[PDB]
């Protein structure tokens, strides 16, 4: 139940968690529905991310790493200039050191597989592609959105495309990096990233 | 003698024939704005 109550992926784990919950209660002075604490998922299948050689790899490869999904357009002057610093970051503050620190895991908001696959040239590290409803359900996770097509439950959105989020390991929000924002501060949010308190453990 | 036949129409006789209707529909169709959704998110959430 983080951040958002009403997200599919919530939903989906919800009705998974208090499933099993119950196959062990009748398995077995529980308590029911389990809180969100024992509450557990997997964030990303087994057949979802992608590295830039289009091998597919799942998600435990992401022990020890700061991941942060990165939802974009490739058609957005915004997202044209946010993508060089974004390279830049992640270029300088994963080679200059012994431990590779940060992952990031792109989201399309994209027009079709075409526009997807050459915005997706540009971008060496994970994505998830378009046709996976995991972009779908992370953009109705997260509540990112250009525009008011999909039904958001008379709740917000924390910001319009493109956004570097930093994920937990549950789908909580470590923090917010604030390029469109209440703060507004392009291509300079970035300085903000700690790779230190948000692991993905 | 014939009688010359009185042609005349006056003015009220002739120059205003009933015109056509003007063809009037259309009103001002205005598509909403959707509600910008709102997260000024606030201060208990936001820092602990």
């Amino acid at each position: 139940s983080q951040p958002v109550f009403a997200s599919p992926l919530n939903v989906e784990k919800r009705r998974l968690n208090e499933e099993r919950a119950l196959m062990q209660a009748q398995k077995a002075n529980i308590q029911l529905p389990p809180n969100y604490g024992d509450m557990d998922l997997i964030l990303f299948p087994e057949g979802s991310l992608k590295n830039s050689n289009n091998t597919v790899i799942p998600q435990s490869h992401l022990k020890g790493k700061s991941v942060a999904l990165y939802f974009a357009d490739g058609a957005d002057p915004k997202c044209a200039s946010l993508l060089p610093f974004l390279l830049n970051y992640y270029r300088t503050m994963n080679e200059g050191g012994a431990n590779q620190k940060i992952e990031i895991i792109f989201v399309s908001l994209d027009r079709d597989r075409e526009a997807f696959e050459s915005h997706r040239a540009h971008m060496p590290w994970l994505s998830i592609d378009l046709e996976n409803p995991l972009t779908e359900i992370l953009k109705r996770h997260f509540r990112v959105m250009k525009e008011y097509e999909v039904p958001t439950y008379g709740y917000g959105s924390r910001t319009g495309v493109p956004s570097v989020i930093v994920i937990g390991s549950d789908g909580r929000e470590a923090q917010f990096l604030p390029i469109c924002s209440g703060l507004e501060e392009g291509d300079r949010a970035l300085l903000r990233w700690d790779w230190r308190n948000t692991k993905f453990a | 003698p014939p009688t010359l036949p009185f042609h005349g129409e006056s003015a009220y006789r002739t120059d205003y024939v009933p015109k056509p209707l003007p063809e009037v529909a259309k009103p001002v169709e205005v598509k909403l704005p959707p509600t910008l959704p709102f997260n000024a998110q606030s201060c208990y959430r936001s820092e602990y």
